[PDB]
């Protein structure tokens, strides 16, 4: 699912500026 | 047409009404952004209790104002850090921001301070903590959650684009949530006065508007991009554009393909489309209407925008507060110690402050 490839993104946490 | 007399002399007049608000605003705005003011408070002021957040160059403690017993968030920078990692102009700003503006969904910048060693900005605390927590914990807000909160972006930014000011760092992690279940926004170490073009590369890459991708001089569009990545996160859970490596994400960003949920109402997917639109002349946000094309849109028919500013409206969601002082919703952290060097660290840096 969208769902899973959003976990595998590693991306689920807090995000920081570049 | 798709509005009767009624329904269009009631909208135009409304519409009239903004722009006479925003007239009287930016008046407001400039005369306190022309003569700032400074040294409101001191350190020993406050009882520390709590760390709410860490950064590279400060952190954010709930603090007790010992005379009142007023609970504040109060935000501590060291000022050689800060110029190690180049933010003299970023923070200097920020303050200025913070003290000039006054909308009620901004935070309420109440002191400020130095030290020898550090900056401090006291704010009110905003129990709550960050939207992105609470959305990642539900999962993902219905879309008249989601319709809630994007309404107070909408009108929060409309605010501060009459002012000529762009923020550039939308997301849930920037998003407060106060104890009526309002959104508070706290943070503009990003944000520029830019009245036609600027071109620096900032932001957080899910939230990236393509022009900022593709290193074009760019305006405030990219606040109405980042709108429609956030209303998506709220409403699907994830945003609309992400990967393992940041350049995998801009790719995906850049290529004006963008997939939905099969929740997501047309008209969700109608708004969305354009606002995460790459081509600026045709971005929601960005055109002769500005940002009425937004508000009239079918998705934010039933907004009292009005109603949403006067805050009159029911929150959908009212976080769990057990009382003043409540740290419940934001994260645990380590507590080091606030050290005052004997010797001004920084002071031609930091003088108007
Ligand atoms: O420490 S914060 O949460 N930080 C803001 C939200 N987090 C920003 C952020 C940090 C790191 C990465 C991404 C975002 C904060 C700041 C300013 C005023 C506050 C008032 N009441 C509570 C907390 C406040």
């Amino acid at each position: 699912t969208t769902y899973a490839d959003f976990i595998a993104s590693g991306r689920t946490g807090r995000r920081s500026a570049i | 047409g798709h509005m009767g007399n009624a329904a269009a002399a009631k909208k135009g007049s409304e519409q009239e009404s903004v722009k006479e608000f925003l007239a009287k605003a930016k008046e407001e705005f400039l005369k306190k952004w022309e003569s700032p003011s400074q040294n409101t408070a001191q350190l020993d002021h406050f009882d520390r209790i709590k760390t709410l957040g860490t950064g590279s160059f400060g952190r954010v403690m709930l603090v007790k104002h010992k005379e009142t017993g007023n609970h504040y968030a109060m935000k501590i920078l060291d000022k050689q850090k800060v110029v190690k990692l180049k933010q003299i102009e970023h923070t200097l700003n920020e303050k200025r921001i913070l003290q000039a503006v006054n909308f009620p969904f901004l935070v309420k910048l109440e002191f400020s301070f130095k030290d020898n060693s550090n900056l401090y900005m006291v704010m009110e605390y905003v129990p709550g903590g960050e939207m992105f927590s609470h959305l990642r914990r539900i999962g993902r807000f219905s879309e008249p959650h989601a319709r809630f909160y994007a309404a107070q972006i909408v009108l929060t930014f409309e605010y501060l684009h009459s002012l000529d000011l762009i923020y550039r760092d939308l997301k849930p992690e920037n998003l407060l949530i106060d104890q009526q279940g309002y959104i508070q926004v706290t943070d503009f170490g990003f944000a520029k006065r830019v009245k036609g073009r600027t071109w620096t590369l900032c932001g957080t890459p899910e939230y990236l508007a393509p022009e900022i991708i593709l290193s074009k001089g760019y305006n405030k569009a990219v606040d109405w991009w980042a709108l429609g990545v956030l209303i998506y996160e709220m409403a699907a859970g994830y945003p609309p554009f992400f990967a393992d490596q940041p350049i995998q994400i801009y790719e995906k960003i850049v290529s004006g393909k963008v997939r939905f949920p099969s929740h997501f109402s047309s008209d969700l997917k109608d708004l969305l489309r354009n606002l995460l639109q790459v081509d600026l002349t045709k971005r929601f946000g960005n055109l002769k209407n500005g940002v009425n094309d937004i508000k009239n849109h079918k998705w934010f028919a039933t907004t009292d925008w009005i109603a949403i500013y006067q805050r009159k409206v029911e929150a959908p969601f009212i976080p769990k507060f057990k009382g003043p002082g409540d740290t419940s919703n934001f994260d645990d952290y380590e507590e080091e110690e606030i050290r005052v060097s004997i010797n001004e660290k920084c002071g031609k840096e930091f003088t108007e402050f």
